């Protein structure tokens, strides 16, 4: 009685996963396009620094 | 009879969720970041080259002060490395010499690292004896350890080989929380910035999105189509990127519950075996099998450039907090830090 | 152009080089021997006779070995079996007397020819091309009894030699050394064990020594 | 000179050819297809250097008798390039006596071989350095011709500079043949005490590739020098016209022979390592 | 527990030899490098010699160049200073202290209770001698060098060490800022360029003592005249 105690487990974990709320992709691409111009400036292997901020000169 | 009635059910809910992803699906990544201008080409030169392992090289971390960081070989030596004058700081000869995997602490206290013998090892390096020992060895896996991210000096995730991850006590040296759900090998875990999330992939082709407090899988992300090697969060813990042996990359969404973008290249034949976000996250870095780092354009899945400095595999990258430089180890027994230049 | 404390630093990093060059050096003369073959295949009995990976040590004539057994992890094998590339030799156990046998997981395989699906993908595996092998064929004396009840046409159907021991010995023997699909880069050490043997490990010291001299001759350019 | 320029030319032709192609693969081995090398395979890029840097030297010797012994390029260019050749044929002969004595340690250090290549080079360097030094000083040379017997009664530091390299590469010499017979005998009773095995023929290969090398090191060089002692005391010593020229004769075809190991060396090691028969294959 | 214990001081006649010896306990003796500093009697701290880990790199006072040789056996955890041709200015308790360098480490952390000898350059100074103090105020403490103590990396090598009546001295502060382990956060080291601050918040009992500031930015390394608080 494995099969059929794993199978009520699994269909249980099917549940929780589909009442889950998603917003639209377009929303989601809007955000992660937001955050990497936020930050741009500030991330030294976009942009790299003048010799003398580089600490590994 | 129950039985067969009951896996229908399951597929009756896996289309239910398909069904859910594909309605929220309006637009893709590519065509939102398609009006926006390419990184260019992204040039980084080895500023330092780290030597002294004798074997290969198969996990590095960077600690949080951007300076320091621990790599793990098999010839049973932990090393902890000064990247800024590559000074060794420390050398710990390991019990079992077949390490997979190791992590330094955010406090910078402790190191740990396991590999094929089902142990995971916390190493405390401020001891008033001056030497680095062994604090505590956490048994209980039933298979190697693949790998170990502390949440703070007491708590620490491994994933396993026996298809688990756990979370661990240090303190009593017991498992507080065990997450099951995966049908194959656990090879990564990545930790949300807030440490109140993680995902893990397996050799099943999926990653799961784990709660560390309530101990249940939230989200299933499949799409690979072989096992998952490396997965890494986002900078702001709503996405994480995924490497797989089908030497594609892909970029899932946790509130969209899908997968976002996928970063792969005719050329590009062989599995990767890491992956890294810039601090900015526009910037992916994957290590792949062909002794290369390729780097990609997040938003457009464009090839940025190539970390072309190893005579074998990149087994593991990682990129500095302040977003300074990465380091790239490998099986050439060779550590090498990058950084570009104006 | 360093501070006191860092020209002090730099001399702690120098010892650091110096204890990782001698630990090198003493690794580099120690003979690795990764141990494989199925369950209850006179594998245990071969420790012997010398929950993750249990490692044994034993020395053998000035000679210091280190062997492997990886037989208790039910993980995936391609995951780890790359971290053994560059191992001396590959001991493989197969028992002789389980060539009748029925596997017990599947109930349908034959037990001797789950032995040979293992052989052939230890063999022309990736990481093991120039790695040679040292066959070892256990329960001989058991194999003799139950050949006189049990032929060799139930493990062989294509099977026309005769049912004497050296005739049925022999002709297992050169089905696994067949299975060698690369039989220049890697060479199969054969040997035949049992429960009483005591020169098995005079064959391992043979079988390294024969491996370790070869690499040599690569290393000179003369061969 | 008629027959001795005409076989001159075509001897070093042929030389050069193999010698550039040759050379350029093998050092095309050693760069780009290996990552990682060990303390043999260091010894063997200087030996393919040093003997690309006496292909180079030849167009010059080439040219020379092509225009019917009239050197034009200068006598400051004629003992460069004339230095040039016999400074890397004895670099090659030093660093193959190393290749013997390191094979010979591991049949019967990858740091310890690159100081020892370094320290070679610039000893052979000053050696360079010296004989240029010491033949311009004099500065009694005719503009005229290059690559000629000249009678050193006045030059006796140079003439026994060279002396001292003919009984060092003796020395060298004999280290190498008391090297791979030692190996190959070696090799020849292993293979019949491990007759009974999956392999033994090759150790019976690996013997017999010993002796190659010792042969081809033979026939090259010991020709060379054992004339040479002659050569040298014709210089010093008073003697006929009509013997100078035989040993002029005899010394310059011989130096042809001592030339074609600048090809078998490449050559000898792409056969016998069955790695770079693969590679290629 | 980490332990440092002293032997072989006592009276010797003007010219004579003596041999010092430092046992180390419960700490990897071989890892630590180790010095020497004596303190004369109603005197400042002085330091003696070094030897680094390895015994590789071997430093000397001027004062006792020449004189005194220092070595050290690792297999037996023991440290020596062999003295000879000893003069009446050699008088002085003479101190073994280890020191660790590496990235973020903690030199002069532990210090022996010291042996008693009785015979028969960067200017460091503290020029308020005695401070007169009260349990629960705030006080501060000043030193100054003869040159910059800041380093091209970002390092100060300054040190702080707190010397109780009858107890040998104790690190507090090391490289300007960093509070030492065991230290009370009470204790707060402050500085720049040359001139550095020593801020005690909440005096207490047990902060009575001889303050030292120590510089280690190069060799000799160089104490100060020393603070001492009075209730
Ligand atoms: C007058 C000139 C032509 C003499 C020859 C100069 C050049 C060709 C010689 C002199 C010093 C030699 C170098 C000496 C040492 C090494 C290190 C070795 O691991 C690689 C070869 C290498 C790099 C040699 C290359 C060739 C070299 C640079």
């Amino acid at each position: 009685t494995a099969s059929i105690a794993q199978a009520r487990k699994l269909v249980e974990q099917l549940k929780m996963e589909a009442n889950i709320d998603r917003i639209k992709v377009s929303k989601a691409a809007a955000d992660l396009m937001a955050y990497c111009e936020a930050h741009a400036k500030e991330d030294p292997l976009l942009t790299p620094v003048p010799a003398s901020e580089n600490p590994f000169r | 009879s129950e039985l067969d009635q009951l896996r229908q059910e399951a597929e009756q809910l896996k289309n239910q969720i398909r069904d859910a992803r594909k309605a929220c699906a309006d637009a893709t990544l590519s065509q939102i970041t398609n009006n926006i201008d390419p990184v260019g080409r992204i040039q980084m030169r080895t500023r330092r080259t780290l030597r002294g392992h004798l074997a290969k090289i198969y996990a590095m971390h960077w600690g949080t002060d951007s300076r320091l960081l621990v790599s793990a070989s098999q010839d049973g030596k932990l090393i902890i490395w000064d990247s800024y004058t590559t000074n060794k700081v420390h050398a710990i000869p390991l019990r079992s010499s077949w390490v997979m995997t190791c992590a330094y602490a955010p406090s910078g206290n402790y190191v740990a690292c396991g590999g094929l013998d089902n142990i995971c090892s916390i190493y405390n390096l401020k001891t008033r004896e001056g030497n680095v020992r062994v604090s505590r060895e956490l048994a209980g896996h039933t298979g190697y350890l693949s790998c170990c991210r502390f949440l703070d000096d007491n708590q620490i995730v491994t994933s396993s080989g026996d298809t688990t991850c756990a979370l661990w006590d240090i303190e009593t040296g017991q498992q507080t929380t065990t997450f099951t759900g995966h049908t194959g090998d656990v090879m990564s875990l990545s930790l949300a910035p807030d440490t109140r999330l993680f995902v893990s992939g397996a050799c099943d082709a999926s990653a799961k999105l784990w709660d560390v407090r309530e101990g249940m899988c939230r989200q299933t992300f499949t799409g690979h189509e072989s096992d998952i090697n490396a997965i890494c969060f986002f900078p702001n813990g709503n996405a994480f990127a995924t490497g797989s042996d089908d030497a594609t990359c892909r970029l899932f969404d946790l509130r969209a519950d899908q997968e976002l973008m996928t970063y792969s290249h005719d050329n590009i034949i062989c599995g990767i075996t890491s992956v890294s976000f810039s601090k900015s996250g526009r910037l992916l870095l994957a290590g792949y099998d062909d002794f290369n780092c390729n780097v990609w354009d997040a938003l457009k899945a464009d090839r940025a450039g190539v970390l072309a400095g190893h005579d074998n595999r990149v087994s593991c990258l990682g990129v500095t907090d302040d977003g300074m430089a990465v380091a790239t180890g490998s099986w050439d027994s060779f550590l090498k830090i990058w950084n570009g230049s104006s | 152009t360093l501070s006191a404390e860092d020209k002090a630093a730099v001399e702690r990093s120098k010892m650091i080089d110096r204890n990782l060059r001698e630990d090198g050096e003493k690794a580099a003369r120690e003979v690795k021997l990764l141990l494989l073959g199925a369950g209850e295949s006179g594998k245990n009995t071969i420790v012997k006779q010398m929950t993750g990976i249990v490692e044994t040590h034993f020395t053998f004539k000035d000679l210091h070995f280190k062997m492997f057994d990886v037989g208790a992890q039910r993980s995936e094998r391609k995951k780890w079996i790359h971290c053994f590339e560059g191992v001396t030799a590959i001991i493989f156990c197969v028992a002789l007397s389980d060539y009748d046998l029925v596997l017990a997981e599947d109930e349908e395989m034959n037990r001797m020819h789950a032995s040979m699906k293992l052989f052939d993908s230890i063999c022309n595996n990736k990481w093991f091309t120039d790695t040679s092998i040292i066959l070892f064929l256990n329960k001989k004396d058991l194999f003799e009894e139950k050949i006189k009840k049990s032929p060799l046409t139930i493990c062989y159907p294509e099977y026309a030699g005769s049912n004497t021991y050296e005739e049925a010995a022999a002709y297992i023997q050169c089905q696994f050394e067949d299975l060698n699909k690369r039989k220049d880069t890697k060479e199969i050490y054969t040997h035949f064990t049992c429960s009483t043997d005591t020169k098995n490990v005079q064959f391992v010291f043979d079988a390294v020594t024969d491996v370790i001299i070869k690499n040599n001759l690569k290393d000179c350019g003369l061969f | 000179e008629k027959l001795l320029s005409t076989v001159l030319t075509t001897s070093y032709s042929v030389i050069f050819i193999v010698g550039l192609v040759g050379n350029i693969i093998a050092l095309y081995v050693f760069l780009g297809i290996h990552r990682k090398r060990n303390s043999i395979q260091i010894y063997l890029l200087n030996v393919a250097i040093a003997d690309l840097l006496l292909i180079f030297c030849l167009p010059f010797r080439i040219m020379y008798h092509i225009n019917q012994n009239k050197w034009t390029l200068g006598v400051i260019l004629c003992k460069v390039v004339g230095t040039l050749f016999y400074m890397n044929m004895y670099i090659s002969i030093i660093l193959l006596g190393f290749i013997s004595l390191d094979r010979y340690i591991k049949i019967n250090t990858t740091k310890q071989s690159i100081y020892v290549c370094c320290i070679v080079w610039m000893l052979a360097l000053g050696g360079f350095l010296t004989m240029i030094i010491l033949t311009l000083k004099k500065g009694g040379h005719n503009s005229t011709m290059c690559f000629h017997y000249r009678d050193k009664h006045n030059a006796k530091g140079e003439a026994i500079f060279n002396f001292i390299l003919v009984v060092m590469f003796w020395l060298i010499f004999l280290l190498i043949i008391l090297s791979y017979i030692k190996i190959g005998k070696n090799l020849l009773r292993i293979s019949k005490r491990r007759s009974k095995f999956p392999n033994s023929g090759k150790y019976a290969t690996t013997a017999r590739n010993s002796f190659i090398v010792l042969i081809i090191f033979t026939i090259c060089f010991v020709p060379y020098h054992a004339f040479r002692f002659i050569y040298i005391s014709s210089q010093l010593n008073v003697s006929s016209c009509y013997w100078k020229e035989i040993v002029h004769k005899t010394n310059e075809i011989m130096l042809v022979l001592s030339s074609f190991n600048s090809c078998l060396d490449p050559v000898m090691y792409f056969l016998m390592s069955s790695n770079i028969r693969k590679i290629m294959c | 527990d980490v332990q440092l214990v002293e032997s072989g001081g006592g009276l010797v006649q003007p010219g004579g030899s003596r041999k010092l010896s430092c046992s180390a306990s419960g700490f990897a003796f071989s890892s630590f490098g180790m010095h020497w500093v004596r303190q004369a009697p109603e005197k400042g701290l002085e330091w003696v010699a070094y030897i680094s880990s390895g015994s590789g790199t071997i430093y000397y006072a001027d004062t006792v160049k020449g004189r005194f040789t220092i070595s050290r056996d690792d297999p037996k955890n023991t440290l020596f200073l062999q003295m000879t041709s000893l003069r009446s200015e050699d008088t002085a308790m003479y101190y073994c202290v280890r020191s660790i360098y590496y990235y973020g480490s903690s030199p002069f952390d532990f210090w022996g209770q010291g042996t008693t000898l009785t015979v028969s350059d960067i200017v460091m100074t503290q020029a308020t001698s005695s401070v007169p103090v009260t349990p629960g105020e705030s006080v501060s403490i000043s030193c100054r060098s003869s040159k910059s103590l800041l380093h091209s990396n970002g390092n100060t090598y300054l040190y702080w060490f707190l010397q109780r009546p009858g107890q040998s001295p104790q690190l507090l502060i090391y490289r300007m800022s960093n509070l030492a382990s065991g230290v009370p956060d009470r204790f707060s080291g402050s500085g720049s360029g040359t001139a550095f601050t020593l801020t005690i918040s909440r005096l207490e009992a047990e902060d009575v003592g001889v303050y030292y500031c120590m510089q280690h930015l190069e060799y000799p390394l160089t104490f100060g005249a020393g603070t001492k608080l009075e209730l």
